[PDB]
RNA sequence: GACAAUGGUAGGAGAGCGUUCUAAGGGCGUUGAAGCAUGAUCGUAAGGACAUGUGGAGCGCUUAGAAGUGAGAAUGCCGGUG
RNA sequence: UAACUUGGGAGUCAGAACAUGGGUGAUAAGGUCCGUGUUCGAAAGGGAAACAGCCCAGACCACCAGCUAAGGUCCCAAAAU
RNA sequence: ACCGAUAGUGAACCAGUACCGUGAGGGAAAGGUGAAAAGCACCCCGGAAGGGGAGUGAAAUAGAACCUGAAACCGUGUGCUUACAAGUAGUCAGAGCCCGUUAAUGGGUGAUGGCGUGCCUUUUGUAGAAUGAACCGGCGAGUUACGAUUUGAUGCAAGGUU
C-alpha cells in the first residue's frame, strides 16, 4: 500500500522499503523520526479519507545529512555594466521508510 | 616581535584605484561622468 | 618592481573555455565566443527555473481532466467537490493516484459528487 | 519528484470510426482533433505520441450554417509571380469532399514535428465504406 | 608488427599530397606499389619512395615478410613555410607561401 | 563582389566533399605479370597483344 | 528567538580576492621545484587545493612593507595562423 | 516616520509617450510651446499576436507545493461546447 | 625592496649595421644542446636530402632548424547521432544506446516537446539596415614632487616644533 504525507510546504507518496529525499530536519543521522501529518491511504486496506486521518503515523530512519549539488546563478543587463554571480547548495535529509 | 607586527587600530586606509573593472564600482568612465570639458585630461575652469 | 603577467590570463580564460564544451564549432573553441554564449547560457538558466513550475501544473491539470471526464463531470467541478469537503490534496499526487490506482481516484470522485 | 512519464515501451493506441453525416463541419473538427493529440487520456505526455486513430467515413452531407456554402472561400499561391487560385467550400464539397474535412482538422493541430506525425492517423472516405477491416475500429459518439 | 618510414620538409604543398595517398590506405603492399606508378600526379614518385622504404625497413631490421604486408598508416603533416613576394600593378607586392610537408608510411603484417 | 562573412569549417570541408581523384583503370600483363592501364602497352617489357 | 529590509544607470560609502619584490620567523625539494596538460574537487564572488603524466632546479606558508599590481573592444602596436 | 543645521565627495543643464487644462497650426501631424498626474529613462515578470512610454504588478537564493490581479475557459493553448 | 630578451641603451648577437633616400636624414630583426663533443664508427632504402637499426650519454620526443614547448590553425583513427527539414545555435523536460569517478540523489551522446532576435559604444528610444572587432598570444591608460584644506591615528599641552 501506500500513503501521502506532508513534509513541510510539499506532499510524498511513500511506500515500504522506499528512500525519500526532504528537506533539512531537527534530526540526526540513524534515530528515528515520525510523520505525524497523513492525508490518505490506499491499497488493498479501506481507504481512508481527509483532512487528517486520526493518527495514522508513519516511520523512517535517517540515512544521511548532506548538501546538493552547487547550482551557479547568473544574471546581466546588456549596455549596462551590471552584473552578479551567486553560488548555491541546498541542504537535504535522506530517509527510508519502514513502517506505515 | 619582528615577525609580529601591527599597526595601530584605524590608523591606514588603502588607496582607491579607477579605471579596473566594473565591479569596482569607477571602471569605465572613473567617476569623471560623460562627454564634457571636466571629463577630458587637462582639468577644466580656473578655480576663480 | 616591475610586474608582469602570465599563469593568471591563461588560467581564467581556460575555466571559461571549459564550461563551453558540447558547444557547436568555434563556440567551444575562441574564448571570447564562448564567453559570450556563457553569459547567455546563465540568464536562460535563471528564467527556466521559474518556468519548470508553471510546465508542471500545467501537466497535472491536464491528466485529472481526463480522468475526471470519465465519471461524466468536468475538472471545474470537481475541484469545487472536493474544496467543499476538505480534502486539501494538491494536482501532484491526485494525478499520480489517477494513473495508478484506478479505483482509489473513484472514491474521491464520489465525495467530490456527494458535496455537490 | 514523482511525476510518470510515458514512452514507446508501453503506449498502446486503438482505432475509432466516427460518422460525418448530419453534423457542423466546425464542430466536428475540433472534436476529432483532441482525440489524434492524445488529449483523453490519463497517461498524456508533452513529447511523445499517444492518441489514437479515427477513421470518418460519409464525409459528403457535411453541413454548413449560413451563406457559407457560396461565402466561404479557399485561397492558394503557386509562388509564381501573379498566381493566386480560388475555390469555393460548396464547390470543394461535391467534387473532393475529403480535402474538405481533412484540411480543416490539420489547421486545429500544433505545426510542429510531431503535428505531422500525430496528424497522419486520420482516414476520411466520402462514402460509408471503408477498406480498414484487418484491424477491429469502434464506433464512436461525439460529446 | 609494424614498420614506418619518414619524409621530412618536402617542397610540396600539404593539401596536394594528401589526395594520392587516399587511394593507398589500406591497400596491399604490391597494389599500392602498381597504383602509385600508374596515377599521373606530381607527388606520385615521391610517396613511392617513401613505401619503398619502409618495405625494406621490415625485412632488414626485422623479420617480416612482404607478402603478407598491408598499408597501415598513411598521412601527410605541414612543415615550415617559405615566404615570398610578388610585385603587383601601382607599387604594390603580394605575398607568397611555398608550403612544406612530412609524409609517414606504416606497413603492418597484421595481428 | 567581396564575401561577406567567414566560412567555416563544417561549409569548406562540406563543399569538398566531391573534390577528389579516381582509380588509375589498371589491369594485368598476362606476359609481363605485372600491373598496367587498359589499352596501352606494358611498360616492362613493351609487349601489346590483341 | 521574534520582527523588519535586500530591482537598479550617472555617482557616494564599506568589506575582500589575486599578482611581482623586501623584512622577520618557520618549512618543502633529484626518494624530483617552478612551468605545462587532464580530471566526475572545495568556497557566497574574485578564487584555493589534491591525484596522475611531461619537466629537470628552484619554491611555498604567517605577519608586516612598497607598487611598472588584474585587459574584450582605442579603423590600437608587434609576431604567428586562417 | 521623518524634518532642520554644520562639514568631505559628486553626477545632472539633448528627455520621450499616455491622460487631462490651454496657446500656436487648419478644433492637421508620432508637430510645437506651458500647467497637472503616471510609466520609461535606471524595471525584469503576466495581458494587448509580434510591439521602451497602454492595463496588472516591483525579481536576495533554492522547491516537480497553495490562493489570486489584469485578461480569459470549441482546437492550436491551461480552465464552462 | 632597479630590468631580465615585445623588458633594459636604438644596439646582450660583427648595430648606427641590413635596408630606405639625390641629399640633409630615418632605422630594424636575431640570446639558451650537454657536466664533459664524449657532435651518431658500422649495416639497410635512395642520385641526393630524409629515414630504420646499432652505438655515446642519466636522458636523443637533448642530434646543432637542439632547455621548457601554450593557443589559433592543420591532419589520422574511433564510442553516440544525422538525408520531410525553417535553426543568435543555448536553456528546461526527456526515452534509447555506450562507459565507470577526487564515490556522488555519477560521466559521454541526444528521438522528441516548451521558452528564447550576439557583445561594446552612443542615445528620448538600437535585433537594428548607427559605431568597432578576421582568429589566437604578448604589450597597451589617475602617477610623482612641492604647497592648501578636511578626516582617522599617535605624542606633548598654554604650549607645540625645529
Amino acid at each position: 500500500m501506500f500513503a501521502i504525507i506532508e513534509t513541510g510546504g510539499k506532499q510524498i507518496k511513500v511506500e515500504e522499503g522506499q528512500e525519500i529525499f526532504v528537506e533539512k530536519l531537527d534530526v540526526n543521522e540513524g534515530d528515528t523520526f515520525t510523520f505525524d501529518k497523513v492525508l490518505f491511504v490506499g491499497g488493498d486496506s479501506v481507504k481512508v479519507g481527509a483532512p487528517t486521518v486520526e493518527g495514522a503515523t508513519v516511520t523512517a530512519t535517517v540515512n544521511k545529512q548532506g548538501r546538493g549539488k552547487k547550482i551557479t546563478v547568473f544574471t546581466y543587463k546588456r549596455r549596462k555594466n551590471s552584473k552578479r554571480k551567486k553560488g548555491h547548495r541546498q541542504p537535504y535529509t535522506k530517509l527510508t521508510i519502514d513502517k506505515i | 616581535k619582528l615577525h609580529e607586527l601591527k599597526p595601530a587600530e584605524g590608523s591606514r586606509k588603502e588607496r582607491n584605484r579607477v579605471g579596473r573593472g566594473v565591479a569596482t564600482g569607477n571602471g569605465k568612465t572613473s567617476g569623471r561622468g560623460h562627454k564634457g570639458q571636466k571629463a577630458r585630461s587637462g582639468g577644466g575652469v580656473r578655480p576663480g | 618592481p616591475r610586474v608582469k603577467g602570465g599563469t593568471v590570463t591563461r588560467a581564467r580564460r581556460k575555466k571559461t573555455i571549459k564550461l563551453a564544451k558540447g558547444y557547436f564549432g568555434s563556440k567551444h573553441t575562441l574564448y571570447k565566443v564562448a564567453k559570450q554564449q556563457v553569459m547567455k547560457s546563465g540568464q536562460y538558466a535563471f528564467r527556466d527555473r521559474r518556468q519548470r513550475k508553471r510546465d508542471f501544473r500545467k501537466l497535472w491539470i491536464t491528466r485529472i481532466n481526463a480522468a475526471a471526464r470519465q465519471h461524466e463531470m468536468s475538472y471545474s467541478r470537481l475541484m469545487n467537490g472536493l474544496k467543499k469537503a476538505g480534502i486539501d490534496i494538491n494536482r501532484k499526487m491526485l494525478s499520480e493516484i489517477a494513473i495508478s490506482d484506478e479505483k482509489a481516484f473513484a472514491q474521491l470522485v464520489t465525495k467530490a459528487k456527494d458535496a455537490l | 519528484r514523482q511525476t510518470f512519464m510515458a514512452n514507446e515501451s508501453n503506449i498502446e493506441r486503438k482505432w475509432y470510426v466516427i460518422d460525418a453525416e448530419g453534423q457542423t463541419l466546425g464542430r466536428l473538427s475540433s472534436e476529432v482533433a483532441s482525440i489524434l493529440r492524445g488529449k483523453n487520456k490519463v497517461t498524456y505526455t508533452p513529447h511523445v505520441d499517444t492518441g489514437d486513430y479515427v477513421i470518418v467515413i460519409n464525409a459528403s452531407k457535411i453541413e454548413f450554417t449560413g451563406n457559407k456554402e457560396t461565402d466561404k472561400v479557399y485561397y492558394r499561391h503557386s509562388n509564381h509571380p501573379g498566381g493566386i487560385k480560388s475555390i469555393t467550400a460548396g464547390e470543394l464539397r461535391r467534387t473532393n469532399p475529403e480535402r474538405l474535412i481533412e484540411n480543416s482538422i490539420k489547421g486545429m493541430l500544433p505545426s510542429t514535428r510531431l503535428g505531422e506525425k500525430q496528424g497522419k492517423k486520420l482516414f476520411v472516405y466520402g462514402g460509408a465504406e471503408h477498406p480498414h477491416a484487418a484491424q477491429q475500429p469502434e464506433n464512436y459518439e461525439l460529446r | 608488427m609494424e614498420a614506418k618510414a619518414v619524409a621530412r620538409t618536402i617542397r610540396i604543398a600539404p593539401r596536394k599530397v594528401r589526395l594520392v595517398l587516399d587511394l593507398i590506405r589500406g591497400k596491399n603492399a604490391a597494389e599500392a606499389i602498381a597504383i602509385l606508378k600508374l596515377t599521373n600526379k606530381a607527388s606520385s614518385p615521391v610517396i613511392e619512395k617513401v613505401l619503398m622504404s619502409a618495405l625494406a625497413n621490415a625485412e632488414h631490421n626485422y623479420d617480416m615478410n612482404t607478402d603478407e604486408l598491408v598499408v597501415k598508416e598513411a598521412y601527410a603533416n605541414e612543415g615550415p613555410t617559405l615566404k615570398r613576394f610578388r610585385p603587383r600593378a601601382q607599387g604594390r607586392a603580394s605575398a607568397i607561401n611555398k608550403r612544406t610537408s612530412h609524409i609517414t608510411i606504416v606497413v603492418s603484417d597484421g595481428k | 563582389a567581396v564575401p561577406k562573412r567567414r566560412t567555416s569549417k563544417t561549409r569548406k570541408n562540406k563543399r569538398r566533399t566531391h573534390f577528389k581523384i579516381s582509380v588509375p583503370g589498371m589491369t594485368e600483363c598476362p606476359n609481363c605479370g605485372e600491373y598496367k592501364l587498359s589499352h596501352r602497352v606494358c611498360k616492362n617489357c613493351g609487349s601489346y597483344n590483341g
